[PDB]
RNA sequence: GCCCGUCGCUAGUACCGAUUGAAUGGCUUAGUGAGGCCUCAGGAUCUGCCAGAGCGGA
RNA sequence: GGACUUUUACUUUGAAAAAAUUAGAGUGUUCAAAGCAGGCGUAUUGCUCGAAUAUAUUAGCAUGGAAUAAUAGAAUAGGACG
RNA sequence: UAUCUGGUUGAUCCUGCCAGUAGUCAUAUGCUUGUCUCAAAGAUUAAGCCAUGCAUGUCUAAGUAUAAGCAAUUUAUACAGUGAAACUGCGAAUGGCUCAUUAAAUCAGUUAUCGUUUAUUUGAUAGUUCACAUGGUAUAACUGUGGUAAUUCUAGAGCUAAUACAUGCUUAAAAUCUCGACCCUUUGGAAGAGAUGUAUUUAUUAGAUAAAAAAUCAAUGUCUUCGGACUCUUUGAUGAUUCAUAAUAACUUUUCGAAUCGCAUGGCCUUGUGCUGGCGAUGGUUCAUUCAAAUUUCUGCCCUAUCAACUUUCGAUGGUAGGAUAGUGGCCUACCAUGGUUUCAACGGGUAACGGGGAAUAAGGGUUCGAUUCCGGAGAGGGAGCCUGAGAAACGGCUACCA
RNA sequence: GUGAACAGCCUCUAGUUGAUAGAAUAAUGUAGAUAAGGGAAGUCGGCAAAAUAGAUCCGUAACUUCGGGAUAAGGAUUGGC
């Protein structure tokens, strides 16, 4: 998703209070603000090198990561600039002294810093409410391939 | 009245939620100001915990900053040429945040040709002094320049007039003024 | 629930108050003030249950309305006033001076001081902020806002205070090896010496502690109140000085010396 | 018994919502509005009683009205109010110009009078002088406390430059 | 010896059943829609900056 | 402080944990259910011990463990180190 | 605190139930009832209905007293004692009661506010404003004349107050900015004029630190030991921010910056009722603190498939923008995307379902209950709507409907 | 031209204006209209009559030979610029 047009909305997309003076001629054009989210999390290169905009991007945006931090694997990429992860986990029934498989499906807004794919585990930091569903934000991507290369052409 | 509660609506699963308790005064919402131009008239909502807010409707004047000139002057608002949310706001010339207006340019033209003297478009002792200390910065931009002939400048409302009672904002400049310039005459 | 609650049922009352089940319905509700509801002593629980000077509540007001009581030099005529840690309660009759400080069992103590020691008190800086027009201000667990302080004062430190005016007369840093008071946690009331502090970016710094019997424990950084330098407390400690003998070692102290 | 409330422009009785600061309603709680029954403002045969104020006299005096005369209840209380009842400007010292009322307890006949409010008193200027006093006396003491800092930190920077010598 | 099913007397329970049956409680399309609130107006009379006049306030 | 780190289950320890209830120490309510009192002289001007402790578990946080059980890696090398 | 006994056969050992036995912080009932201490109690049915009474009022030396009130004597020709009424203020959002609703709701433990509001308490914080020996009316109580069968119903007329209503003066030093009459040709310098508290809205600049050095371009700071040269003055917090804080240009039906009250009355002359000054009350903006609030993270419920697909008429999932709110957020609105849940049981149905602390039963494991003394949530016949206020969607507040 | 249309209504080309006539406007008729409130009580019987009506969007039961029932039922909308 994202991945072109930068301007595609009827609204002109820009970072708040980051001003490019027209009279002062710059060869970089855009002056692009960022930070590092903290909590020992790398603000990735593409957040800086990128041309993108989104204000829900915890590195270039106005949302701050605090509270829980969660691991889980991506089951759905179908939404633009957000995704749903399945964090499974086991539940202990005291009577039977056993465990039963459970899961909870967490929608989380993926900044357009990351290329996320289905099957990739992802680390996710908690943030302020973003959409109806999403209280969490993609932070680190733990799987760069997930078998992608082992599928290969004939010879 | 209006309620911003999520107790209405539905589940994320798409389940109907039952009616639980009632509306509370703190889930509350109120009507749109739908602020307009002309004849300044403003009503004041008394909000949660004292905290007056200020309802703009009919404001004909507001303070607009020149982004790259580091100066700000209050002007007239001449209309609305664009708006990203609904086109009906441009037609009705309703004033909202991020609404694209036209302003005056004359308080900006009076000030530029004083601070500089370059007579957009188109003798005192210490005057020629600072006039000469200036320029080199007098180039401005063609796209702000050419506007000045018409006598109306493209501004953008940066405030929330129904909330704050004021209509303020900045002159469209650089990339924005470049972008709206497309949709402006690619719609008109 | 439509407003702030103005009562306290006497069960949900904090138990370090040590109030009997029957004999009433409600606790007194600590007023708003320097100290928090859960952690505080209202003068009524003090002038009545602790010090037994006033039998009624009726007597506690008939006392306080004579100006006799005062806290940190100010008179304090309100019955439910939320007195608490480090506070100095001075009766001008009886010429008694008390500092309100914790036992090892966790309650507040009735602990006298000199006419002198009464005139200063510690507080823990709860944050260091830069106020309006540049003035940095420091603020304390008891709610004192103090401006123009020493730049070497940081959060979690402690401060000596004048109580006549309010100025800072000294500041003790937070460094490994400082005498320390535990306010909060089960270890609340234990005392002294700070062997280590575990970082935990993301909150809740753990602090090891060893008293001098050479016993060791841990609490939250928030529960650590720096009282001074090793072996020297800046204020008068009470009997036992926050050690915690086990229930058997307190059983031998009682089953031997005092009385029979 | 329903009263007339002007402004309705009706011969008829209608019900309305009544608030603070309108007639026929005496609100009994803060913000209490109550629906009452108001009689219209236009006259009709239906009124048991009518209220009339005389704009001009007439060639015949009327027994209990033009013939007789009543005292006002209370005299001026506010200082300048006595001043502008009698027209004294600010010199004439309105104290002895207060109005006094008699009364008699079993031949003990006595006297009483207002307390002139917003009077200029020596006590009242002592406070005014005191207010301009505290405000300036406070003002400078904060400037000196500010200089105590500007000394404390600047002489902390002369400790930080002199420790570079230790390096 | 045990023992089965129809038939038949008595009592109880449930079922199916015309009545386009009935009642209770809860959601709901559509139609109508009190009321307060927001807003556009209005302006009984009453003031603002003794013939009279302008444009703001109640 | 920089630069990175395959991810799990489990088990240790801890911090944070309302009272009342419960288990339970103390105290002779005259016994007792209780209650959290009281107990000592110099009983005409005071002294003084108390109001303990434990339980709290599934989840959350912090920590020692690396067995059992999952999980990922180099094979059309698009491999590892410098 | 790990226990069985009786009942199928002619007898038998089994299966398996019935019955016996035991306790119940479990109700009911019946017989019987002397004493001390302790004390549950119209929850279960019907959150069904209600006659009457009562359950929320409130004043200090200290906001307003001319009661035609009482009372003094005792100093008060302005007032002063005491003080009904009325204005002003605050409270009335606590308490108390009940469990109707409610099954991802509430709740519990655990988080979040870098997502917000907060009277009050506590601690700080105000020289800057254009008659100042202190500026204006407009009113209750009251007085009198009235209407009604009828109520805490009120009308007309005549008074009079304020910490109510509404206005409106004030104060040091210095400094940095802009403009700038003149003379001046030089790197050029200038009297004098305005602006500058705080709050509001906007935009722009600072808010550094990741180890070291160089040419150029425009503007332009501070020193000349006259060619040139040049800072080790700012450096706050957090895991992390556009944070605290600061500065520049303007903006505003300009927020605030005392027109207030109780006690005492003491200095200081150049003797003007001159100029000062004590102990504290009530206030006042901002910040903190506390009392709270509202959302909020992870994980956790009973029966049911004779409920398998659910959600998106008309928000369902997400994006962008605005509106709205105290604030975040499909909270609402425009355009846009086609999404979100489920056999790891969604969705639906039921609950004689408020949830938790806890309760009973005492090998362990379990089973069963919790309306109910504590916490949390809901509601005041049913629904909605709203005024007042810091705080209510209040019901011993109002408005409407249905009953 | 309107319109789904060779419907109806109006028109062009063409073709008629032919059917005893005048004057009145009672009853009773033939043919067409409308009636307050009630709503089949009229009647062998709703006979007659009234109500319905097009399109677009929403919604649709028993039952069934699964093809149907179905325009089921029941709704909302409609001009001009
Ligand atoms: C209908 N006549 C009877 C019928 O009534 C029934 O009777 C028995 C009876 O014979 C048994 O009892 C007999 O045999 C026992 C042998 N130990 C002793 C007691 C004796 N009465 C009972 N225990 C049970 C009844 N249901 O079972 C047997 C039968 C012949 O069918
Ligand atoms: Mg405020
Ligand atoms: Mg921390
Ligand atoms: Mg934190
Ligand atoms: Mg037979
Ligand atoms: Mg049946
Ligand atoms: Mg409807
Ligand atoms: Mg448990
Ligand atoms: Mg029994
Ligand atoms: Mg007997
Ligand atoms: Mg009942
Ligand atoms: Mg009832
Ligand atoms: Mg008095
Ligand atoms: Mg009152
Ligand atoms: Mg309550
Ligand atoms: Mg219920
Ligand atoms: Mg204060
Ligand atoms: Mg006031
Ligand atoms: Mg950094
Ligand atoms: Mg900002
Ligand atoms: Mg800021
Ligand atoms: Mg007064
Ligand atoms: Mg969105
Ligand atoms: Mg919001
Ligand atoms: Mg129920
Ligand atoms: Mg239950
Ligand atoms: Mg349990
Ligand atoms: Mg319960
Ligand atoms: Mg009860
Ligand atoms: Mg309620
Ligand atoms: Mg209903
Ligand atoms: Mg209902
Ligand atoms: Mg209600
Ligand atoms: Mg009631
Ligand atoms: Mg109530
Ligand atoms: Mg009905
Ligand atoms: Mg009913
Ligand atoms: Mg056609
Ligand atoms: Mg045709
Ligand atoms: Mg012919
Ligand atoms: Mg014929
Ligand atoms: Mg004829
Ligand atoms: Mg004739
Ligand atoms: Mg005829
Ligand atoms: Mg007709
Ligand atoms: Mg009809
Ligand atoms: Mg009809
Ligand atoms: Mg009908
Ligand atoms: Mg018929
Ligand atoms: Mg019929
Ligand atoms: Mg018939
Ligand atoms: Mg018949
Ligand atoms: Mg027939
Ligand atoms: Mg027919
Ligand atoms: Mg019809
Ligand atoms: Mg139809
Ligand atoms: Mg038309």
């Amino acid at each position: 998703s994202t991945e072109l047009t930068v301007q595609s909305e009827r609204a002109f997309q820009k970072q708040p209070h980051i001003f490019n003076n027209p009279k002062v001629k710059t060869s970089k054009r855009t002056k692009r603000w960022y930070k590092n989210a903290g909590l020992g999390f790398k603000t990735p290169k593409t957040a800086i090198e990128g041309s993108y905009i989104d204000k829900k991007c915890p590195f270039t945006g106005l949302v701050s990561i605090r509270g829980k931090i969660l691991t889980g694997t991506v089951v759905s990429t179908k939404m633009h600039r957000t995704i749903v992860i399945r964090r499974a986990y086991l539940h202990y029934i005291p009577k039977y002294n056993r465990y039963e498989k459970r899961h909870k499906n967490v929608p989380v807004h993926v900044s357009p810093a990351f290329r996320v794919q289905v099957g990739d585990i992802v680390t996710v930091g908690q943030c302020r409410p973003i959409s109806k569903t999403v209280r969490f934000n993609v932070v680190k991507v733990s799987a760069a391939a997930g078998k992608a290369n082992k599928q290969f052409a004939k010879f | 009245g209006i309620s911003r509660d999520s107790r209405h609506k539905r589940s994320a699963t798409g389940a109907k939620r039952a009616q639980f308790r009632k509306k509370r005064k703190f889930e509350l919402g109120r009507q749109p100001a739908n602020t307009k131009i002309g004849a300044k008239r403003i009503h004041s909502v008394r909000t949660r915990g004292g905290n007056k807010k200020y309802r703009a409707l009919r404001i004909e004047t507001g303070n607009f900053s020149w982004a790259s000139e580091g100066i700000s002057k209050k002007t007239r608002i001449a209309g609305v040429v664009y708006h990203p949310s609904n086109n009906e706001l441009v037609r009705t010339n309703t004033l909202t945040k991020a609404a694209i207006v036209q302003i005056d340019a004359t308080p900006f033209r009076q000030w530029f040709e004083a601070h500089y003297g370059q007579t957009l478009g188109k003798k005192s002792k210490n005057a020629e002094r600072k006039w000469a200390a200036r320029a080199a910065s007098a180039k401005i931009e063609s796209s702000v320049e050419s506007q000045f002939s018409a006598g109306r400048l493209y501004a953008c409302i940066s405030s929330r007039p129904g909330q704050s009672g004021r209509c303020d904002g900045y002159i469209l400049e650089g990339e924005e003024l470049a972008f709206y310039l497309r949709r402006l005459t690619a719609k008109k | 629930a439509r407003g702030p609650k103005k009562h306290l049922k006497r069960l949900a009352a904090p138990h370090h108050w040590l109030l009997d089940k029957l004999s009433g319905c409600y606790a007194p509700r600590p007023s708003a003030g320097p100290h928090k509801l859960r952690e505080s002593l209202p003068l009524i629980v003090f002038l009545r249950n602790r010090l037994k000077y006033a039998l009624n509540g009726r007597e506690v007001k008939a006392i306080l309305m004579q100006r006799h009581v005062k806290v940190d030099g100010k008179v304090r005529t309100d019955t439910t006033y939320p007195a608490g840690f480090m506070d100095v309660i001075t009766l001008d009759a009886t010429n008694e001076n008390f500092r309100l400080v914790y036992d090892v069992k966790g309650r507040f103590a009735v602990h006298r001081i000199t006419d002198e020691e009464a005139s200063y008190k510690l507080g823990k800086v709860k944050k260091v902020q830069l106020g309006k027009k540049g003035v940095p201000y420091v603020v304390t667990h008891d709610g004192r806002t103090i401006r123009y302080p020493d730049p070497n004062i940081k959060v979690n430190d402690t401060v000596k205070i004048d109580l006549a005016s309010g100025k800072i007369t000294d500041f003790i840093k937070f460094d490994a090896g400082k005498l320390v008071y535990v306010t909060g946690g089960r270890n609340l009331g234990r005392i002294g010496t700070i062997v280590h502090k575990e970082r935990h970016d993301g909150g809740f710094d753990l602090v090891h502690i060893k008293d001098s019997l050479d016993n060791t424990f841990v609490t939250r950084l928030n529960n650590v109140f720096v009282i001074g330098e090793q072996g020297k407390p800046y204020i008068s400690l009470p009997k036992g000085k926050g050690i915690k003998l086990s229930i058997a070692e307190e059983r031998d102290r009682r089953r031997a010396q005092q009385g029979l | 018994g329903f009263p007339m409330k002007q402004g309705v422009l009706l011969p008829t009785r209608i019900k309305l919502l009544l608030t603070k600061n309108v007639s026929c309603y005496r609100p009994r709680r803060d913000g209490e509005r109550k629906r009452k029954s108001v009689r219209g403002a236009i006259v009709g045969p239906d009124l048991a009683v009518l209220a009339l104020v005389i704009v001009k006299k007439g060639e015949q005096e009327l027994e209990g009205l033009t013939d007789t005369t009543v005292p006002k209840r209370l005299g001026p209380k506010r200082a300048n109010n006595i001043r502008k009842f009698f027209g004294l400007s600010k010199e004439d010292d309105v104290r002895d110009f207060v109005i006094r009322r008699e009364v008699t307890k079993g031949e003990k006949t006595y006297t009483k009078a207002p307390k002139i409010q917003r009077l200029v008193t020596p006590q009242r200027l002592q406070r005014k002088r005191h207010q301009r006093a505290l405000k300036v006396r406070n003002a400078q003491a904060q400037r000196e406390a500010a200089a105590e800092y500007a000394q404390l930190l600047a002489k902390r920077l002369s400790e930080r430059k002199a420790e570079k010598a230790e390096i």
